[PDB]
């Protein structure tokens, strides 16, 4: 019950019913093969009563990490899929339910303070366009930090985890973009949302925080124009 | 030379209108054609997902906790849990799906929808729900022996984590139509040491012979500022 | 089954931008420049919104008259910019006689004009969602100005003068009409659930609208709606 | 008779519009065609032909010294040479170039670059030059063992006189690119009473995948003057 | 590659030369001649001087309307003088009867006219280098006047008249658009590097504007550009 | 390009004319047809 690729160990939900290929000859890059195709375990996030949810920008959170993140922010243009698998650590005496989706282009917006003639320009900053490895937290979870409503979220690629069914969830998503090659460091495809939409609760003498972790392994990457 | 002569619709302007027009860069070739995944050519088979349903839309609630109806332990019994209409285009809970706002874009609409449940309590839990759907020109059912009557499912949670519940033969042509209501069966049974209050979820979606006809513009978007 | 198509959606040329030429006032220099956004309203701004990725062909129309609606036989000139080129600074700049840089001479009295837009963009679809920055300025210290802006969506620019060599005392107001065709769609998304503020950018306000409307009680289904 | 009805398109001059004419002379015999050579249909055909490239643009310069750029003995190792950006379009040394005077016609193009070197000095005189390519993205290497690393080629004097290199997917749409520096490798050994100081020509051009796009109108002749 | 074709590279017609029929002032003569250069302009005289030898056919559009923008019916008269006739001394002159002498009578109300001249050359193209001299007519001490102009490239001429007996008192601007189609060409030159100075001479000043632009040394590129 | 000349009749809206005119709505689809019993084609059926 478990399965390996290159010396790294740890139902599913094909995005737009296509699965990851290369581009053709056309329309000489470099194939890494297993060497950046393993499985990149990130940290855990404490999943808690009162928690909004979470979200990564993926060509963005491997930027720093490890092989991929060598060749990502050396070679001119990228292109690659993800096979992206969230886990949840919790017993049957918990209850909750997380909404795991994946928004393409998915483009953080910022809010108003409230009393303004909202004229001037208001932006969000360089933290929450470009989250890292860390993550961040959803603001506002209801309208997704963008305009779009949450319940209408279900049209993205998706999946439910239940605490009391399935304690796991797998996303395996397409190369997305109007362009065969892109920048990994400017250009951020998709990102995941992991979101409480039934809160989490327990009774006293339980663990408060239940985990859930993320783990993604690039799927045929390629790159091109290798800098120093 | 053949002769003509002009008729009634000459030198009309029709914004419907279907022409042919001469384009303004003769032999400009545009960027060809790259496949990109999940192209969609119809707004049916946006129709078909199931988006999240509002069902607590009471003026207290604020946030996600909109999107889902509480059950918790009784102290009276065959008590009704929640009810709403099955109206798409009306204004209501149905606002909230990507069916209702689809809707909102024809003047009229008919097919079959489907609603899908799913509860989030804890594995331990056990009970009885009774999902009982209203055919139109029919008032709410008082009382749950009254709804027990034809047209109903009875739900259990330890078995079945998701329900599903088909509405046949919706129209809105005109110019009361359908109610679902949730009715405890039973009793919610706990073990210790676990939640007494648990959440439910409601999906909803249309089916294969859903159809839209005639289209207009949407009311939801006025907002009288000139500034956007 | 048809009149639901995404190709039935987007049809049915609306009313884009309107645009006055002013010669009348304290201004006196007849001419206009006008961006072509496409996104101008907001209502077509949702619609377009519905798919991330959108290729399509466009015909414009030009409906134009007096301040008083009337029709005295004058001669325009509709001068397409495509994207790429500079702008006429005035009347008799030396930009409105060119070549490659379409032209279109109608008199008012005639039927309006039209004309199709091929598709222009560098990449395979337009986008109205680009997360990232264009390009490499950075060291921004904070300055966050250029997010989700695209370059790739600029189509053309359209400039109308009166053709005349001196100042004339009437006020032109032209209307343009749009009409998409040949579209296609990609990825679909969300419909916008909140108010638009800003024209580029998709940033709203802490006061949240709800989605759906209200009631009294979960139960209860009696007053109002819900 | 045929009915017809007028449309919005009438009465229109577009001046990008290929209509057809009455002939103001018919029956009028132009000249018939004699062979002539040369004759050329394509831009692209006076694209592939290599033109000098001016690299020494610098501010002394003036006549035909502008063309060629100097080698000389060095009393430091190492040093670097010369070196230019890759862009035909923008204002540079590629201005002089075929290639460069007929890409600011067009809007847009994308294709392959090449560049040749021809080394000018003496029979006698021997040595090599470091050439390297850097792709965009990159800055220019600081020192030559930076520049040894990828897509360089060492060149000898004594062995050949001229040198090519070619720049792979060369593209200009936007709205750093590419830089080819010149190192000395060794030094410049020269035999008694021969000059020690010689010149290097650029030549530049085209090749068979390079295309352009959208047509405009060039901003180098503007000139002012009305009296033309 | 279709877009890089010298028959695409020359199309799209261009505005050749304006002209002015003036009634008004101290004139009081209406009717103008025009010469037919296509090289008018100096933007599309180096496009066309990029080749030795040209062959094409040449398409004319009259847009023409009043001081202020208007156009109130009257009648002109597009008159065609090829190469080799005489040219109307006024506007009575019995020159504008003829016949062999093509004629436009068309109403300002109307659409512009339009008409098609073929290649009306001796030779088997134009050229608009040619070394060396038309004729003989040699003692000339010191004369060099006649160097380099060719005969051969003379087409035409329009003659634009109001067609009234009496002195109208408004004036008419003609704008001349030219469409070259069936184009061949020979010979490739480079193009103009220096700034034109006369019209028919290919002279240049003793201030050579520099091909390329500048920069600081021949190994940073830092600021501005080279 | 076949270039034609227009005739006295032109410009001219004749009452009884059966012409052809653009959908306003186009890919309208209207309702189906349902058999609906007694229809009559012609008068002549009601005089007798």
């Amino acid at each position: 019950a478990q399965l390996t690729v290159g010396n790294s160990t740890i139902n599913i939900v094909l995005s737009y019913g296509e699965w990851p290929g290369y581009c053709p000859s056309t329309d000489k890059p470099t194939r890494p093969d297993v060497s950046v195709n393993r499985f990149y375990t990130l940290s855990t996030k404490s999943w808690k009563t009162e928690s909004t949810g979470w979200y990564w920008k993926f060509p963005d959170v491997l930027n720093d990490t490890g092989v991929f993140g060598q060749n990502a922010q050396f070679h001119y243009l990228y292109r690659s899929g993800f096979c992206m698998h969230v886990q949840c650590n919790a017993s049957k005496f918990h209850q909750g339910a997380l909404l795991v989706v994946v928004i393409p282009e998915f483009v953080v917006a910022a809010s108003s303070p409230a009393t303004k003639p909202n004229g001037q320009g208001l932006y969000p900053d360089f933290a929450h366009t470009n989250p890292g490895k860390e993550g961040q937290v959803f603001r506002d979870p209801y309208v997704l930090d963008a305009g779009i409503p949450l319940s209408q979220a279900l049209v993205f690629p998706h999946q439910w985890i239940n605490l009391r069914t399935n304690n796991c969830a797998t996303i395996i998503m397409p190369y997305v973009n109007a362009l065969p090659f892109d920048s990994a460091l400017n250009h951020s495809n998709f990102g995941l949302a992991v979101i409480p939409i039934s809160p989490l609760k327990y009774c006293n003498g339980a663990t408060t925080e239940v985990p859930i972790t993320l783990t993604i392994a690039p799927l045929n990457s390629e790159f091109s124009g290798l800098r120093q | 030379g053949l002769p003509t002569e002009l008729k009634p619709g000459t030198n009309q302007f029709l914004t419907t209108d279907d022409g042919t027009s001469p384009p303004i860069l003769p032999g400009f070739e545009p960027t060809p054609l790259i496949h990109i995944p999940g192209e969609f050519t119809s707004l049916l088979d946006l129709c078909r997902i199931e988006t999240i349903l509002e069902v607590n839309n009471t003026t207290g609630t604020t946030g996600v906790n909109r999107l889902l109806i509480p059950v918790r332990a009784q102290n009276n019994v065959d008590q009704l849990c929640a009810s709403f209409q099955v109206d798409p285009g009306r204004n209501g809970p149905w606002q909230s799906t990507m069916v209702g706002q689809i809707c909102r874009y024809y003047t009229q609409w008919s097919g079959s929808l489907k609603v899908t449940f799913m509860f989030t309590g804890s594995f331990m839990a056990t009970g009885k729900m009774l999902i009982a759907y209203t055919p139109p020109g029919s008032a709410q059912p008082t009382t749950r022996e009254a709804a027990m009557l034809g047209t109903h499912i009875v739900w259990d949670f330890g078995l079945q984590s998701s329900v599903t519940l088909v509405i046949p033969w919706i129209s809105n042509t005109h110019f009361a139509t359908g109610i679902v209501t949730i009715w405890y069966q039973t009793n919610f049974v706990v073990p210790p040491d676990t939640p007494s209050e648990a959440n439910i979820i409601a999906l909803g979606a249309a089916q294969e012979n859903f159809t839209l006809k005639l289209c207009k513009d949407t009311d939801e978007i006025r907002q009288t500022a000139e500034y956007q | 089954v048809n009149e639901a198509s995404v190709e039935h959606f987007y049809s049915r040329a609306g009313l884009v931008g309107v645009v006055e030429v002013k010669d009348s006032g304290t201004s006196q220099d007849g001419y206009t420049v006008w961006p072509i956004d496409v996104m101008g309203f907001v209502q077509q701004r949702r619609k377009l919104e519905l798919s991330t990725y959108m290729r399509f062909d466009a015909e414009f129309t030009f409906v134009s008259n007096l301040n008083d609606s009337t029709t005295p036989g004058m001669l325009l000139q509709y001068m397409y910019v495509p994207p790429g080129a500079p702008k006429p600074d005035g009347r008799k700049s030396y930009q409105w006689q060119t070549a490659t840089n379409p032209s279109i001479f109608a008199k008012l009295s005639d039927p309006p004009p039209q004309v199709s837009v091929p598709f222009m963009s560098p990449a395979s679809a337009y986008q109205w969602f680009y997360d990232g920055y264009p390009t490499f300025g950075e060291h921004k210290q904070a300055t966050n100005l250029q997010y989700g802006q695209c370059p790739n969506n600029m189509m053309g620019h359209f400039a109308i003068r009166t053709v005349s060599e001196s100042t004339t005392g009437k006020n032109v107001h032209v209307r343009v009409y749009m009409r998409i065709k040949h579209v296609r769609a990609w990825v679909p998304r969300p419909f916008r659930s909140q108010a638009y503020m800003v024209k580029n950018y998709p940033t709203y306000s802490q006061t949240i609208s709800n989605t759906a409307a209200d009631r009294a009680s979960i139960t209860t289904t009696d007053y109002e709606g819900g």
